[PDB]
């Protein structure tokens, strides 16, 4: 009734961290396997993987900033 | 403690004990250690390295096969 | 729509449609068998004539 | 060796199957050009120390003919070396059988990195090529003897 | 292109209801889906008669299309099992054709528009319009005379029951008393597997009928909701997906029936 | 009732567009299958 | 209820980070593995990766729009 | 007691973004793997990739339509 | 309390998007990978993929139909 | 409170969609891969494939069944 | 309140569907792949597959039984 | 309320089906694939398979017995 | 409202068993695959297997003991 | 509600032992598959495995700590 | 509604354990598999493995920090 904003912030952060964590996990696993298989193609690989970790993290941050709008404001 | 029998269709290249080897396999470079599991390998044109006791000798191959016992 | 009479009528209609489809497909199977037999006979006759 | 080749060709033609020939060396090439059907593939001018790349052309031509259905069987005829005094023509079935299966169970769980199918499809032509190369080297030694 | 999506002519709401009973003046009252199924069967019979009346070498026209469809169905059935490729072809082919016709009838104009009954009017600043219907008077609901035949549970249940009965009869034709030996054989842990397989076989026709009826009803409801959202040009990809899915489900029903017959046989 | 009329018109237009788009490759496949079937029938007739 | 409005935005953004995050993660893992296996097919790999990333991020965009609509009213 | 439907709206988007997009990502992975080994087969497989993407997007559109229905009554 | 029907509809639709979406993604990725590694077998592989997609979509439509029955019944 | 039966039916049908859906996806992917590797055995495996789906379908049907037991 | 038993039975059946369903899916996919790789040992692995199924479904059966108890007494 | 015990035992049995069900599925798939690859060691891994099975079953049993303590009180 | 502790115990055993069970299944599958690949390292694998199992069991042990602390005083 | 404490403790433990268990299982399976081939790296990867295992335990123990922070104030 | 903050803390910490835990598991398994296949590239691999583990722990610690802010 009165503690719903705390629950909203907690749920927002937890659900924004539960998904992108697995996303960056599989990104890193795939990038590592590609690096081990072909070290000569590393450069593009690195850029692409960072682009990947640019995307999902931002989504998580979006959830976080949404919680930042929920806890305060 | 594995003897590397690098043999070509014309002549034997190497038959000495080697403690560390790489392999330009068609699905990623594989490093074989003296305890490695049995394996069959197709090699595309690449660069095999012999690292017996830190030898680090480059060795250019243009494809072939590898049997790991 | 929950009644036994409607289900019975629909089952009767389905049985009639199944019989009609059975006759229709019994015709095409016989037609295909006749066509295949005629083709085989024609090929055998052509081979015999060539020999 | 040419008499053995003629006997083999006549025996196969008695069974009704057509026969094509691939030739290593000038003498067999001239003989099969004269006595009848021309050889599909010719690889002459091989030295006393030939490389497997010299026989690669004829070997891969035979492999492509077999795998495309052009040839249903393959045989090789070579001068087998017995000793320095006597050497004899010998015929081997290489490609049809292509299964030098071991009696025992020496194989222990070999992991096939590109898969069993890819490893087989890349190792069967190499086995045929090395069999032909060994036959050619044996024939060269027998020729010198 | 991005400025012609006017919403001044849209449905007031989305009418999602179960099967609607027709008036039925004489005895044995019929439903709105029964008339649609009868019309679809009449059209299918007319097409089959047109194909059969002109049958010769080098087919062309509707006969060529019918022959191509029959050949594709025969190839698909023989890819599974060639023992009953011709014996089981009739029921599966008829069910597939009827399902395809019923799915295509749902996209025709007038579905949910004609009411048998046994811009200013639109609300401003709203995503959906509020235009009253013609049969809104006298407290009616504008009962749809035209509807998808597969959108009724009766036809789907009858088709599923007939397919299950045909599969059971074909299995009992030449298999011996293998049902008892395969279900609850009392041989170690195989009895539980046989009981589960028997339960799955019993529930398979209900699953197929529910899947067909739900797919048809959900397609109709999604089309109605998309029409209520925007009057035009929005639901084109959804309509194309529904059109592809109707034929996909029509083929899938026959494929599942053939697979069930093969599994009962083997 | 212009609401149901507009819904039916939109459904008919989308169905016609999708039917034409699918039927173009479907007509190509039907023509290829008819050519193959006529080739088989002509093969039997030409054998006789 | 006084609350039950911050929780809506929280859940929406959290699950819209759950879905598209893992989707983009799998996209990047597969793309980098294909890049490591095949270097010279990079153009089509990048194009299809971007297409899949946009199609997966469409859901996150929808979730963010719905959350903004709920928060603003 | 009153705003629950708003939370429902979030769900009608939120979970609706979990299944499709991840599956979409999976599809893309398979698709890009199919181009990591077989380049010329792209015309055969991109159509099926688009079909699967469209099916997952249809599930997402079902979720969005339900969100619109429960967001306006 | 008051609006439990809309919450139930949203939950059912969201879960029906969650499950069959991942199922369709896995099916399409596997089919596309197999076609890429075997370009002479798709003539039945595509049909099997379509019937598996039909099963998963049937489950999704089960969820959608139950949600519709809750919302309009 | 309102009727919890609607929530129960929704949760049951939704989870029956989640579980067997992923199960069918995995089954179909594995069967397709195996058919693409060794087509000469396809009939056998496709038979087994359908068996698996049946069990998953039953589970989903089970949920729907109890959903009806909550519906009416 | 009133629908607590119904919610309990529904949740139990749904969880016993999500767990064992994916379990038997993995079982069948692995068994089918192993059979395709080695048809000579098929009988043995088939029995093992059945045994695994005879376990996994059993768990689901238990859940259903438990739900039926909650449904009855 | 007066129905929380039913919810407790139902959720406990459902999660005990969730966890060990997927565990059994993965165990059986891996064991069957390895046996099909190499049947000579088959019996040995079967023992470990059963051992793993037992451990997973143990977890389910634990949940079950907790539900038993909720079944009677 | 006095039955919430039973629901707490049920959740603590259930969600505490769904995690380690799947991990145990994956551990056993990997162990059996390694034995298929290399039986001579088998014993060593087995050793590490128990260690992994123990860690998962440790979590399961936790998922039991605090549950009793929820069930009892 | 008066009973929200213990349930929260349960929600601190049960939800805290799901992901760590799967991570532990995946880590041990990866280490076992990497010890099947080249066991002369048996030290190094296991050391990395230990690093990984600690991280997983860290997350798990975090929940347990929070559980105690909910268990006794 | 007392004790709601405890439930919030539990939910946040549980989700942050579930997600990044599986991410850490996947990262470590992939890295050790790559090292086992290619021990020569291990030095290049371990850095990126730590980067990924750092990102996963960053998400988990976001969850834990928001939980701490909620509790106090």
């Amino acid at each position: 009734m009165e503690g719903l904003n705390l629950v909203a912030t907690a749920l927002a952060v937890g659900l924004g961290a539960i998904g992108p964590g697995v996303g960056i996990g599989i990104i890193v696993s795939g990038a590592v396997q590609a690096i081990g298989r072909n070290p000569e193609i590393e450069n593009r690989v690195v850029t692409y993987m960072f682009i990947g970790i640019a995307f999902t993290e931002a989504l998580a941050i979006f959830g976080l900033v949404i919680a930042f709008l929920i806890g305060f404001g | 403690p594995i003897h590397l029998e690098i043999v070509t269709a014309e002549r034997v290249i190497l038959s000495d004990d080697v403690d560390m080897i790489s392999a330009p396999t068609k699905d990623g470079r594989v490093g074989i250690l003296p305890r490695h599991a049995p394996l069959m390998t197709i090699l595309e044109p690449g660069e095999l390295d012999i690292i017996k006791n830190g030898e680090r000798t480059p060795f250019a191959v243009s494809g072939g096969f590898m049997e790991v016992l | 729509g929950i009644n036994p009479t409607l289900f019975i009528a629909q089952l009767i209609n389905f049985l009639l449609l199944i019989f009609i489809l059975r006759a229709l497909l019994y015709r095409p199977v016989m037609n295909l068998l006749n066509e295949r037999t005629r083709r085989i006979e024609e090929s055998v006759r052509d081979a015999e004539k060539v020999r | 060796v040419l008499r053995r080749a003629g006997r083999f060709i006549t025996e196969q033609r008695a069974m009704g199957r057509t026969v094509d020939v691939y030739t290593f060396g000038r003498k067999g090439r001239d003989f099969f050009l004269r006595t009848g059907f021309a050889p599909a593939g010719e690889a002459t001018r091989l030295g006393d120390a030939p490389k497997l790349e010299a026989i690669l052309g004829v070997a891969i031509s035979a492999i492509n003919g077999f795998q495309s259905g052009k040839y249903d069987e393959l045989y090789i005829i070579y001068s087998e070396f017995i000793n320095t005094l006597v050497q004899r023509p010998a015929i081997k079935q290489l490609l049809p059988v292509e299964s030098p299966d071991i009696s025992t169970t020496t194989n222990v769980d070999y992991t096939y990195e590109p898969g069993e199918e890819e490893v087989l499809n890349s190792i069967l032509p190499r086995y045929v090529e090395t069999q032909i190369y060994q036959a050619v080297l044996e024939s060269i030694a027998s020729e010198h003897s | 292109i991005a400025s012609r999506f006017f919403l001044y002519t849209g449905p007031p709401h989305v009418e999602v209801a179960a099967e609607v009973i027709f008036d039925g003046i004489p005895g044995f009252p019929i439903t709105n889906s029964f008339v649609v199924a009868i019309i679809i069967d009449i059209f299918v019979i007319a097409l089959a008669v047109a194909a059969t009346r002109n049958l010769q070498m080098v087919p062309r026209g509707l006969q060529n299309v019918m022959e191509f469809i029959l050949e594709s169905l025969y190839n698909l059935f023989r890819n599974i099992n060639a023992k009953y490729v011709a014996t089981a072809f009739p029921l599966v082919a008829t069910i597939f054709l009827f399902v395809l016709f019923g799915n295509w009838f749902g996209l025709l104009p007038g579905v949910g528009s004609i009411g048998v009954c046994h811009p200013l009017s639109s609300v401003a600043a709203a995503e959906g319009e509020e235009i009253h219907d013609t049969c809104a008077a006298q407290g009616k609901k504008l009962v749809p005379l035209f509807r998808a035949p597969a959108a009724d549970l009766n036809f789907t249940f009858a088709i599923a029951v007939i397919s299950f009965v045909f599969i059971e009869y074909w299995g009992f034709r030449a298999l011996g008393p293998g049902y008892l030996k395969k279900f609850f054989n009392t041989n170690g842990i195989m009895s539980f597997v046989g009981i589960i397989e028997f339960i799955s076989e019993l529930v398979k026709p209900f699953a197929l009928a529910f899947r067909l009826f739900g797919n048809i009803f959900a397609g109709e409801v999604l089309l109605v909701v998309m029409a209520f959202l925007v009057p035009l040009l929005l639901p084109l990809p959804f309509y194309g997906f529904e059109v592809f899915v109707g034929f996909i489900q029509a083929l899938i029903f026959a494929l599942l029936t053939y697979a069930f017959l093969n599994i009962a046989v083997t």
